[PDB]
C-alpha cells in the first residue's frame, strides 16, 4: 500500500549484473526481451518494490 | 549447501532426436504385418503413414 | 550438469552466456530438455569446484 518508487535516470544501465543481486528465477518481461536490454536504450527506468 | 535458491544445482539429460530422409535405424516397439496387393489398405512404412 | 537460472536459459532461437559458449541449441531441432533439482545430488561439503 506504500510501495517506494525510485527514479533511474542520466546512468549507464548494464542489466547483466541484475542475476547476481537477486536470486529469482525468471526475467518475466511483456514488451521487452530480457537478452536485447542492452543493445537499445530508453528515456528513463523506474524501480517499484513491494 | 547454504547458497540461495536461485542458484541452485540441477542437471539436464538431452535426448534430441532428428528428422531425415536418411535409413532410419532406431524405432519404437511394433509388429510386423505381409503385403497385400491391389487393396485399399491403410499402410505404415517406416512411420509414413497413410 | 547446469545452474538454476539455465533451464530456460537453453532453448531454440535464445541467447545469454551461457549459450554463447558452453552449450547451444540449434533454432530448428526435435527432440528436448529434461531438467529436474540435484542440489543435494551436487553438494559436497566443501561444494563443488
Amino acid at each position: 500500500y506504500a510501495w517506494n518508487r525510485k527514479r533511474i535516470s542520466n546512468c549507464v544501465a548494464d542489466y547483466s549484473v541484475i542475476y547476481n543481486f537477486a536470486p529469482f528465477f525468471a526475467f518475466k518481461c511483456y514488451g521487452v526481451s530480457p537478452t536485447k536490454l542492452n543493445d537499445l536504450c530508453f528515456t528513463n527506468v523506474y524501480a517499484d518494490s513491494f | 549447501p547454504t547458497y540461495g535458491v536461485g542458484h541452485q544445482p540441477y542437471r539436464v539429460v538431452v535426448l534430441s532426436f532428428e528428422l531425415l530422409h536418411a535409413p532410419a535405424t532406431v524405432c519404437g516397439p511394433k509388429k510386423s504385418t505381409n503385403l497385400v496387393k491391389n487393396k485399399c489398405v491403410n499402410f505404415n512404412f517406416n512411420g509414413l503413414t497413410g | 550438469v547446469i545452474r538454476g537460472n539455465e533451464v530456460s536459459q537453453i532453448a531454440p532461437g535464445q541467447t545469454g552466456n551461457i549459450a554463447d559458449y558452453n552449450y547451444k541449441l540449434p533454432d530448428d531441432f526435435t527432440g528436448c530438455v529434461i531438467a529436474w533439482n540435484s542440489n543435494k545430488l551436487d553438494s559436497k561439503p566443501s561444494g563443488n569446484y
